[PDB]
Order: C-alpha cells, then sequence, then structure tokens
C-alpha cells in the first residue's frame, strides 16, 4: 500500500 | 532526517532518493505545483501516470488516515505511495533512522541476549531509537519452515525486550520483530533472526 511502512 | 514542513520534506528530496529501492528525486508536476489538498489516491495516480518525468509528485491528506498526509510519486507505469509520518513532537518524517546494527531495520539491533535449553530473552535496547515513536512492537515465532501459523504476541512501545518461552531444543526457530507506527502499519523493514536453542 506504500513504501515506508507495512500492514500489521 | 526529519523535516519542520512538508515543504521542508519535499524540497530535501529534491536532492536525495525518496526511495530505498531506486534512485527518485522530486519534481512538480506539469494552484499549488504540489499541494493537492483531499484528492483521491485514485485520482492522484491517474494524474500522476499522465506525467512525463519520473519523480513527479504531489503530496495530499490521506482519506484512510484522516488529518495525515501521503507522498505520490509517478515512477516507470506505476505510482509510488509513501506515509507522511509524525514524531512525538509533530515533526513529519518518511524513513526511520539509527547509527548502527543492521541498516533499513527497525529496529536496528535484534540479539538474543539470555538463553536457556527453552527459553531466551531477545533485546533490541542497543538500538538507537528515542527519536522514533514505536507504538507496540509485534514479536512473531515459529518453526523454520513450519506447517503451523507463528506464534504472536505485541509488547507496548517502551519495551526493549521481549520473552520467548517453551522452545523444544534443536528446533530451528524463525524470530521477527515489527516496530509499530500506530495501530496498523510497522516501519519498514522488521527485523528477523534465526535462533536454535
Ligand atoms: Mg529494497
Amino acid at each position: 500500500v506504500y513504501e515506508n511502512v507495512g500492514l500489521m | 532526517v526529519k523535516f519542520n514542513s512538508l515543504n521542508e520534506l519535499v524540497d530535501y528530496h529534491r536532492s536525495t532518493s525518496v526511495s530505498r529501492n531506486q534512485q527518485i528525486f522530486l519534481r512538480d508536476i506539469g494552484g499549488h505545483p504540489w499541494y493537492k489538498g483531499k484528492i483521491p489516491r485514485a485520482k492522484a495516480e491517474e494524474m500522476l501516470s499522465k506525467q512525463r518525468h519520473d519523480g513527479a509528485f504531489l503530496i495530499r491528506e490521506s482519506e484512510s488516515a484522516p488529518g495525515d498526509f501521503s507522498l505520490s510519486v509517478k515512477f516507470g507505469n506505476d505510482v509510488q505511495h509513501f506515509k507522511v509520518l509524525r514524531d512525538g513532537a509533530g515533526k513529519y518524517f518518511l524513513w526511520v533512522g539509527g547509527s548502527g546494527g543492521s541498516v533499513s531495520s527497525v529496529p536496528t539491533k535484534l540479539e538474543v541476549v539470555a538463553a536457556t535449553p527453552t527459553s531466551l530473552l531477545i533485546s533490541w535496547d542497543a538500538w538507537s531509537g528515542s527519536d522514533w515513536p514505536v507504538s507496540y512492537y509485534r514479536i512473531t515465532y515459529g518453526e523454520t519452515g513450519g506447517n503451523s501459523p507463528v506464534q504472536e504476541f505485541t509488547v507496548p512501545g517502551s519495551s526493549y525486550t521481549a520473552t520467548i518461552s517453551g522452545l523444544s531444543p534443536g528446533v530451528d526457530y524463525t524470530i521477527t520483530v515489527y516496530a509499530g507506527y500506530d495501530g496498523k502499519y510497522y516501519y519498514q523493514s522488521p527485523i528477523s533472526i534465526n535462533y536454535r536453542t
């Protein structure tokens, strides 16, 4: 979804 | 690095890549030239896909994270999105630092600082991360190459150690720590080890 964070 | 304003973030990343994977430098698209308010993510993608240059970008107020911001950037036949993060004092940032341990990992360190034949204590204490607020840490572990789903538990963001118990000797376990930003997202990238007690 975003490059700099991941989905918990 | 951290920024006092969206413009500071933008101007920094006109000269330093916004991406860890490709060299992407921000440039204005061809109204405000880059701040597009509550433009929907899908409309931002359409707009950016019609730009000539890689690095063409905008900043938008997120719909999924109200009151917060997202950076959207053209790269080839794709559009990449970066979540604008806030620290404890309202400063903005995109990426977590730390001058030791493993590069691009959050936390930067993961060591088994104590072990018994069936248990261990993992620690990320030596991570220099007081400037990077963590909501909670998620710890997962399971038999390496196992059938079953991994076991998981969480600890508060003030923690720097975690106990793992009930391990069987001689079995390889994969242990991963994710550093939360909020209640939905973790900072890239998680840190992971394999260990055999
Ligand atoms: Mg990469």
